[PDB]
């Protein structure tokens, strides 16, 4: 896994073969994981664009990793969907998991559609920001934003 | 890990000819593929990207389609500059190469001018021996040669050569040297060169006699 | 490439707000209000790079959350730090070496 | 929008030798670079990818083990060390940069030159000439044998004769000594008025000999 | 005499196929394909010896399982880690020690 | 816990008290959890022989441990258990846990048995085999193989694994 | 998070900044978690007392933390409680956690409560002892301890 650093204003990457003693690490408080939304890299941040980006997949369990940073959202997704049967394509929020908490807007999309898979993955294969909580996939009922997790340390005390 | 195979390796077209290359993968890569063109000594040139998307500063006329395990380039019109060596990438896994797509030009049928050469004097007095026997101005570019000593055919003794078209007459020439020892070559007297080709209809064999 | 040069971000720091009186979880702080806020700013290569380099990462990361079977993986952190120690200790220090740090 | 690769070098088995890929006319880092070898008479072949930003490195399975990528990007140079050098490995190597995606993908729009690397270790030696006599339109030819390394350059009575000329292809060996042949077709008549003498140049070996081709009994 | 020599063995990828596009879980391949097979062979000592490791471990593994109170234990592996960077620098590195991974 | 090591074309064990400076340990990527099925240790591969091994046990709260390889098991074995009742004898899979990905032979067992217990546990103790999860306790509906679990530390210079 | 060393028999401080050569670390065995009991600091071991410093709160997610060591209790507590319409109102007690091992005393109250909110917590901020597991929720029909946690490693 890549690993950036921060030295003095300006982040080098240190390759893993490569080996540097004069960086210092003095604490696991200076390492961190940081999501980052979409919205930031100029993608449109419409409905009818962010709908067509994410599509189902099966066969493929979910994966679910921590970050303790987040950024603002100034748009947040809440999604309920259902089929013509009435059944529910999004599973019910799994424990210990919220929406984001900081969203400018939040759009509601409820219609019907066609549910091809069991769970809903990002075709270009960005995450979903939750809180703290980083999901491949798409879960019912609950405000998220579309962005990417990266690790980094931090040299705050020298 | 996952290859992907072609289906013409060296396919026979003229200018302004519907051409269709078709490719396909061992495994099921959905939509990520991209086809490149390479000319002789010149690098390598990105036709189309995704199957769909076409590059900017490309030509209009080249189209890519297919899904899944399944791709098609499609030409409708061919120029002069499409003459040459044409591969396909797929991202889904190990990045990897086709065989290649090689177009040419030799419609026209021609009769191969053949010429059999015995080993130089001076390259006797080296000890080794080399005799050459030459194909020249043929297409088409597929031929076969075979060498007989003293009626008898000789296998991996033999090593052959094809030059590139002209672009004034569009011929191909060919060259087959079998190299051998002096005592070797000493002991069998009679050398004898035969080549099969389309343009004519007996497969023709010039020969020679040692030291004559 | 159009990059945001502002970076607002929300998180909860350590030891960064020891301010107490709300560990008790009677009269602690709702799950909406436990976050801090913070802006990095007037920089253009931090920014910028940050949001790269968890573009980057997203496929390593990917891979690692297929191959592990975990539901959630909290200890991607730890191994870095793991890796770090390991790199330079793990092997037999030899002063003034290449992998060991030691300097008389 | 450019790339510049290294012109020419030479090397020995398991040897070291570095290919720089210079990149100029538009953002470096900003893009993942990789390096990707051409065998002669042979399709393309992945070699080594780096991140645009650096962080992460990837090989291929046969090369992983003898090759290093390494880049910077203040310079905006792409180097690759090459180490424990082997005779599959002696290719054209060429440099590119990515086409749509942004340090996401490895596709590839624009490409460098290339940059020869040969690992053949064989001692640099003059190229042995011998003639090809004509028989009874006739065919004559010369023979270069026994040469390294690339290129030979061969003409005709100093370049005169350019038209009905044909230069192959050269051709490995099992001794790993390269052979080429060049040939020429003339009128049967024409062949005995004049004289027609076949011109090698070789810069490494420095030989250039000049060879007459008469048709003896 | 009960051993089976030969190892036929399915697994997880790490670092395999880093190509950068089979990464995203919605291109991706199904839980059932992802994993990668191998052979071991030839080797009489190194594949029946561990089998015996693998049936030993079990032993003290077992007692382990039932001290922890978590559910599933994820860390024993990383925790091994953690025990071999302590028993050698954990205690004051002293030069030519038996202890001490330190050579002049 | 026990830890193996591998010399060049050597095994050995390392011991805990024991401090070793040559073995040299560069990243977390070299150490590795192994599964070896106990089927292909010479015992008899066959269902009735399958059914005297596995014995049900309550009280007893269940262990989970990941393993990051595994072995290709020519037997496996699938069970739908119920009681006379009707009542399912084994629970129901929980999240993030798959059936045994290779298997040459799945032999399914399907039938009426005791079930005086909550769950179902091993009697010589090897392990039960899932996907990269080994367990102590049978699932319903869940091809399993019987193994046992190694911790081993593998060579960078040259990849013997992985 | 706080940790505290026991060397010489007598609590010296480790600051967290402060780096101390003298101390060492062999293994994680060396390293434990420790409950104790509210009961060892004096507080008044009855079920009225005991009632009113829980209160139910809402917002609030439950936070779980493994302890390897803990005591013996002279009094512990389980809990029925019900609303007038006869629902819940604490949840179901998690897979993996299991009551109190060494209980003396096991306190059992049935009755009618508010239970407003979603959750239990605690008022001055003790936790819940469980099984090895420390939770700031109380569990249905769950014998459970009052107590808090600390780090300690062992030379
Ligand atoms: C391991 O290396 C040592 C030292 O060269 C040698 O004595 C021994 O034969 C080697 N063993 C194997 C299995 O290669």
């Amino acid at each position: 896994i890549p690993l950036g650093v921060v030295h003095n204003n300006t982040l080098q990457v240190s390759d893993i073969d490569k080996l540097v003693c004069r960086d210092k690490l003095s604490s696991t408080s200076q390492l961190a994981s940081v999501g980052l939304n979409l919205e930031g890299n100029g993608v449109a941040t419409d409905v009818p664009t962010a709908t067509k980006r994410w599509g189902f997949r099966a066969g493929v369990p979910p994966k679910v990793v921590n970050y303790e940073a987040g950024e603002w959202a100034e748009n947040c997704y809440n999604l309920d969907i259902k089929k013509a049967d009435g059944s529910e394509c999004l599973p019910e929020a799994p424990e210990g998991v919220r929406g984001f908490p900081r969203c400018r807007y939040v759009h509601k999309v409820s219609g019907t559609g066609p549910c091809p898979e069991g769970y809903a993955f990002h075709k270009e294969g960005a995450f979903f920001l939750y809180d703290r909580l980083a999901s491949t996939i798409i879960y019912r009922s609950t405000t998220f934003s579309e962005g990417v997790v990266a690790f980094l340390i931090l040299p705050e005390t020298k | 890990d996952i290859v992907l195979t072609q289906s013409p390796s060296t396919l026979s077209a003229s200018v302004g000819d519907r051409v269709t290359i078709t490719c396909r993968a061992s495994q099921s890569i959905s939509s990520w593929l991209a086809w490149y063109q390479q000319k002789p000594g010149e690098a390598p040139k990105l036709l189309i990207s995704d199957a769909s998307s076409l590059e900017s500063g490309v030509p209009s006329r080249f189209s890519g389609s297919g899904s899944g395990t399944e791709f098609t380039l499609t030409i409708s019109s061919l120029q002069p500059d499409d003459f040459a060596t044409y591969y396909c990438q797929q991202y889904y896994s190990s990045p990897t190469f086709g065989g290649g797509t090689k177009v040419e030009i030799k419609r026209t049928v021609a009769a191969p001018s053949v010429f059999i050469f015995p080993p130089s004097d001076e390259q006797l007095k080296s000890g080794t021996a080399s005799v050459v026997c030459l194909l020249n101005n043929f297409y088409p570019r597929e031929a076969k040669v075979q060498w007989k000593v003293d009626n008898a055919l000789q296998s991996g003794n033999s090593q052959e050569s094809v030059t590139e078209q002209d672009s004034k007459d569009s011929t191909y020439s060919l060259s087959s040297t079998l190299t051998l020892s002096k005592a070797d070559y000493e002991k069998h007297k009679v050398y004898a060169c035969e080549v099969t080709h389309q343009g004519l209809s007996s497969p023709v064999t010039k020969s020679f006699n040692r030291g004559e | 490439a159009k990059c945001n040069p502002n970076l607002h971000y929300w998180t909860t720091q350590d030891e960064g707000a020891a301010i107490g009186l709300a560990w008790i979880p009677y009269f602690g702080p709702a799950a909406e209000g436990i976050y801090t806020e913070g802006i990095m700013h007037n920089q253009n290569g931090l920014i910028c790079g940050l949001r790269q380099l968890a573009n980057e990462t997203t496929q390593a990361l990917q891979l690692f959350l297929r191959a592990t079977t975990e539901l959630r993986t909290f200890s991607i952190l730890n191994r870095k730090a793991i890796d770090f120690l390991l790199q330079r200790w793990g092997g037999t220090c030899h002063i003034l070496g290449p992998d060991c740090c030691i300097e008389p | 929008v450019q790339l510049v690769q290294s012109g020419v070098t030479l090397v020995q088995p398991g040897g070291s030798l570095r290919v720089s890929c210079a990149a100029s006319g538009f953002t470096f880092s900003s893009y993942a670079m990789s390096w990707v070898r051409q065998a002669p008479g042979k399709g393309l072949e992945w070699v080594s990818a780096i991140s645009g930003l650096g962080g992460s490195t990837y090989y291929a399975d046969s090369v992983k083990g003898r090759f290093t990528i390494s880049r910077d990007n203040s310079k905006n140079t792409l180097y690759l060390q090459m180490n424990s050098l082997r005779a599959e490995d002696t290719a054209v190597y060429y440099c590119a940069k990515d086409h749509r995606v942004w340090a996401a993908g490895y596709h590839f729009d624009y490409w460098g030159q290339g940059a020869l690397v040969t690992v053949s270790s064989a001692s640099t030696k003059g190229p042995s000439v011998f003639p090809l006599a004509p028989s009874s339109t006739a065919a004559l030819g010369c023979l270069v044998k026994d040469y390294f390394p690339e290129p030979v350059t061969v003409s005709w009575n100093s370049g005169a004769l350019t038209s009905g000329v044909h230069t192959f292809p050269a051709v490995l060996q099992s001794s790993g000594l390269y052979s080429l042949s060049s040939v020429v077709t003339v009128p049967s008549s024409s062949l005995g008025t004049q004289t027609y003498i076949c011109n090698v140049n070789h810069k490494p070996s420095n030989t250039k000999v000049d060879k007459k081709v008469e048709p003896k009994s």
